[PDB]
């Protein structure tokens, strides 16, 4: 049959670095290679076709090559930006010529340079109750990595980036909270 | 559209003697279309047991069937093709002749 | 123009017959039906090729398809399993082997299939305010959404500034938490951060509310147990700015 | 062994 | 110089669901497979006694190629009535050829390819195998689908390797069939038609392979037209074919029958002898 293999399944890099996406297929004879973006909770969007005839094909900072002897297809991504972060999926013909076989993805997250971090811990009451606390880690470089919580009654969140174009300002965050009667060592 | 006759040979594999068993072939070629009706007749009678190869054809696309039964040749018993195509007005039937 | 999908969500009871609707409006021979797991990607379920001509994918047991018209392409699940949970993305191409071979895809429909649908609740939201420490330190006010309690993950986070939805200053977690991750059933919690100046959060007459739209069960969907029924519903908080 | 690809007139 | 060929039948029958479609497989004049449409679920299976012996993976990879083929040649003739604007109501046929050649090395020699739409010629795989050529204006648009989803390197592919290599596996399989040269049994007939003329009929009984050359000959040079019979199946893997020529009754010995076959190491006269 025809399988695809993406290399790597998952990268992460930081902004204004240059990075390749790959995809090899089992059977060469193929009519078409396709590239697609896939932004979270959304369908595909085609960013890039190859014909069988073409060698490459060229889209602002993405350039896809197409080696149908040695069976790889790879994505140049010039100078990487944050807006760049989705899953990147990878699609031949099949043996017949009738439907698209898809490799299983390549995980992208282009990391923003926090220029100036201030990392501080933050503790958040609720605008209903008082007893109802939230704790916020916030400010911190985009090379620290929040480690897991370990506990059932204490939870902490993965963190994600927000932009305040309004004051050209990048800012990471996780949220930390529970039900017991400290935010202090929480992050840790 | 282009419409071409069937060519009918009715022949036996080996060469006839009288009841040792043969095999009766009916070798139908150079018609066009594919659809076409065979059955080999003994005293008249269609017979049941009968076979026929896949459908093929030759180098101008003109296709050939063979409808072949097992049969034991004897004096008195006449055997027979029935070939039905759009080219025939009425179906066309060809004795086995031993010399053929 | 493009591929249309309907529905986005739907929760089903294990054994009950339901159909993923599809269509495209650009008359294009070559219609197909994908579903995505975390694991393995995209997989084939079945494929068209033109009216009134249908074949097996990868994965095709389980699902039927027909395609009457070049328009419409549905997908029907005859018994639905829990197996068949996953998101189902319908795809069109004018050709697949020539020139014009980009493929388009529909918006997608994330389903799943539950034995129990007395499992299922909708989420509890709950708003809370930036800390003085944040304000005095940075000049910076960051407002923490957090949707709990919810089953299955069917929620879509938005944040509302006095009655407009906004796209900036937010960021909303990739994945939801399991409350209890011990448990298979486990319900879902989810956060949400908004962060604005200081001198915004200090605005009295800024309105602030983060909303999550829950797809739950539909009209007709059995429900007799000593609960309101858990409906796709919106469930927000709110809170006021304040010097 | 048939080929895997038949042409599309 | 031995070939492997496929010979594809795909007949529109309007109202009546999909085309008939049926796929035979030959090595010389030797049919080996079949994949047949008209069933529940419709398999290509072995139809020489040296093929039974492979595995599933053949008979399920065979079965999907030639159910593929199938649904293409549907919509190819869903394609062909559109370019000719012929009635939805009306059956016609899409028939496809294809092989690969051995030379005397044993190595490819050349490989071809046809399409034909209602007995006549459309389209045509050229010698270099990276071309078409359209015979009518309408197998044009056709011409220019391919070379824009270049077609033609998927079939060069297929008739220089993928052809080559199986041709030799089953030339292997069931050689003891296949490499065998039977000759003609051959005998002259006589067959009064007229109280002035008699039929002298030159026999060719049980040989193989098919190709067989049979002519007539008059001792010091009038000869007739010969009348040569289409060559037919035996039924058990042989051939048999009879050339036949009008003679003036009394006359019959001046006449000599020459028989030419690969299995003769020299070529046979007969004579007919009362």
């Amino acid at each position: 049959a025809q399988e695809v293999t993406q290399i790597p399944a998952a990268l992460s890099v930081p902004e204004g670095e240059n990075l390749v996406l790959n995809c090899s297929f089992t059977d060469s004879a193929i009519y078409n290679l396709q590239w697609f973006r896939q932004d979270p909770g959304k369908g595909l969007t085609s960013l890039l076709l190859i014909q069988s005839s073409q060698r490459e094909q060229t889209s602002g900072r993405l350039n896809a090559s197409l080696d149908k002897s040695s069976g790889r297809s790879t994505l140049y991504i010039a100078a990487s930006q944050p807006g760049d972060s989705a899953t990147y999926l990878c699609a031949v013909t099949n043996q017949a010529g009738t439907a698209l076989i898809f490799g299983k993805g390549t995980t992208l997250s282009v990391s923003s340079n926090i220029q100036n971090p201030d990392p501080a811990v933050y503790q958040l009451r609720d605008s209903k109750s008082s007893d109802k606390s939230v704790c916020l880690f916030t400010d911190f470089d985009s090379q620290t990595n929040v480690s897991q919580s370990k506990d059932s009654d204490v939870y902490i969140t993965d963190k994600c980036v927000l932009d305040m174009r309004s004051m050209d300002f990048k800012s990471n965050s996780a949220v930390a909270w529970s039900n017991k009667s400290a935010c202090a060592n929480a992050f840790n | 559209m282009i419409q071409r006759t069937p060519k009918i040979q009715v022949y036996s594999r080996h060469p006839a003697e009288n009841g040792k068993s043969n095999f009766l072939n009916c070798y139908v070629s150079g018609f066009h279309p594919s659809d076409i009706e065979v059955d080999l007749l003994k005293n008249g009678e269609r017979i049941e047991k009968v076979e026929h190869s896949d459908l093929s054809f030759s180098k101008d696309w003109s296709f050939y069937l063979l409808y072949y039964t097992e049969f034991t040749p004897t004096e008195k018993d006449e055997y027979a093709c029935r070939v039905n195509h759009v080219t025939l007005s009425q179906p066309k039937i060809v004795k086995w002749d031993r010399d053929m | 123009a493009g591929v249309t999908q309907t529905p986005k969500f739907q929760v089903l009871k294990t054994g009950q017959s339901m159909t993923l609707q599809c269509s495209q409006d650009m008359n294009h021979e070559y219609m197909s039906w994908y579903r995505q797991d975390p694991g393995m990607g995209l997989r084939l379920i079945h494929y068209s090729v033109g009216a009134g001509i249908t074949d097996q994918g990868e994965v095709p047991n389980g699902y039927n398809v027909s395609r009457s018209t070049t328009e419409d392409f549905p997908l029907r699940l005859l018994s639905a399993a829990p197996s068949q949970t996953s998101v189902y993305f319908c795809a069109s191409s004018y050709s697949i082997r020539g020139s014009r071979g980009e493929q388009f895809f529909g918006p997608g429909t994330r389903l799943t299939v539950l034995e129990d649908l007395k499992n299922v609740f909708p989420p509890e939201v709950a708003v809370f305010e930036p800390s003085e420490a944040e304000i005095s330190h940075t000049q910076k006010a960051t407002l923490v959404c957090l949707a709990t309690g919810f089953y299955p993950d069917h929620v879509e986070l938005s944040w509302w500034v006095n009655g407009k939805e906004v796209h900036s200053g937010v960021c909303t977690d990739p994945q939801p938490l399991k409350e209890q991750p011990a448990l298979n059933d486990s319900r879902y919690a989810l956060s949400s951060r908004l962060r604005v100046s200081a001198t915004f959060w200090q605005d009295p007459r800024n309105h602030f509310r983060c909303q999550v739209q829950f797809y739950g069960l539909s009209e007709n969907d059995e429900w007799t147990q000593d609960r309101a029924k858990p409906v796709t519903q919106i469930v927000s908080a709110e809170a006021w700015g304040r010097a | 062994r048939l080929p895997a690809k038949a042409p599309l007139l | 110089s031995h070939s492997l060929k496929y010979f594809h039948t795909s007949v529109s029958r309007p109202g009546r669901g999909e085309p008939r479609f049926i796929s035979v497989g030959y090595v010389d004049d030797t049919q080996f497979v079949r994949f047949d449409n008209d069933a529940a679920s419709p398999r290509m299976v072995p139809r020489a006694p040296w093929m039974e012996q492979e595995g599933s993976e053949y008979w399920d990879r065979e079965t999907r190629s030639a159910r593929d083929t199938a649904q293409i040649f549907r919509v190819n003739l869903r394609t062909l009535r559109g370019y000719y604007n012929q009635s939805e109501a009306g059956s016609h046929t899409l028939q496809w050829m294809h092989g690969c050649e051995l030379g005397p090395d044993g190595r490819f020699l050349r490989g071809y390819e046809q399409f034909a739409y209602d007995g006549k010629d459309y389209l045509t795989l050229n010698e270099d195998l990276r071309s078409w050529t359209a015979v009518d204006t309408a197998a044009q648009i056709s011409e220019q689908k391919s070379n824009d989803a270049s077609e033609a390197e998927h079939q060069r592919a297929y008739l220089e390797d993928t052809c080559v290599e199986w041709l030799h596996k089953y030339l292997e399989k069931g050689k003891e069939t296949l490499l065998h040269l039977e000759p003609p049994k051959t005998h002259v007939t006589h067959h009064p038609i007229s109280d002035h003329e008699a039929t002298l009929r030159c026999w060719a009984l049980g040989f193989y392979p098919a190709e067989i050359t049979l002519t007539w000959q008059q001792d010091g040079e009038h000869t007739q037209d010969t009348e040569l019979v289409e060559t037919r199946p035996a039924g058990d893997g042989t051939f048999q074919k009879w050339a036949a020529v009008v003679v003036p009754s009394g006359e019959e010995q001046r006449y000599t029958c020459h028989v030419q076959h690969e299995g003769l190491p020299e070529p046979v006269t007969l004579r007919w002898k009362p």
